[PDB]
DNA sequence: CAAGTACTTTTTCCGGT
RNA sequence: AGGA
DNA sequence: AGTACTTG
């Protein structure tokens, strides 16, 4: 069915960025614990909490 | 107070030596050391320490 | 005595010199 | 050095 | 950018 509506359409330039998804996701529940401290550590590749 | 906190206690004679917890050897490979800066200072401190006692 | 000085808490949470 |  | 503090 026709839209009630007109859409604004035509092409534009769009770039991709270096922010993606997979790259960021994180997840910890129990893993490595800083040693002083002996609290979780830091960061995602670290695999912190 | 004369229980807790007596003016004479702010001077420092006998110096609490705290544990490996408190400073811990960040002890890289299987042969090599990697002491803390307080172990180290405690080792100053000590050395400085030591010289005195001999000098007088 | 005052000016000009240092410190300080100076927004939060998420690649690697 | 970057992210909201 | 401010405040008690500090030093001239
Ligand atoms: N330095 C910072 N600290 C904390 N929160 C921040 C921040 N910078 C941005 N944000 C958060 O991110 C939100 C979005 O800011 P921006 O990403 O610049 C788009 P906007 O200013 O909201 O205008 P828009 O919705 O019309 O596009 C803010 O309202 C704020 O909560």
């Amino acid at each position: 069915k026709k839209l009630m509506a007109q859409i604004f359409f035509g092409p534009t330039y769009y770039q991709r960025l270096r922010h993606m998804v997979d790259d960021k996701i994180h997840a910890r529940a129990r893993g490595p614990m800083q040693v002083l401290t002996r609290q979780p550590v830091e960061g995602r590749s670290r695999d912190g909490g | 107070n004369e229980v807790f906190s007596r003016p004479e206690w702010m001077i420092l004679t006998c110096l609490p030596v705290p544990p490996p917890p408190v400073r811990p050897s960040i002890s890289f490979n299987e042969s090599q050391r990697g002491e803390d800066d307080l172990t180290f200072k405690l080792a100053d401190i000590l050395k400085a320490n030591i010289s005195l006692e001999t000098l007088e």
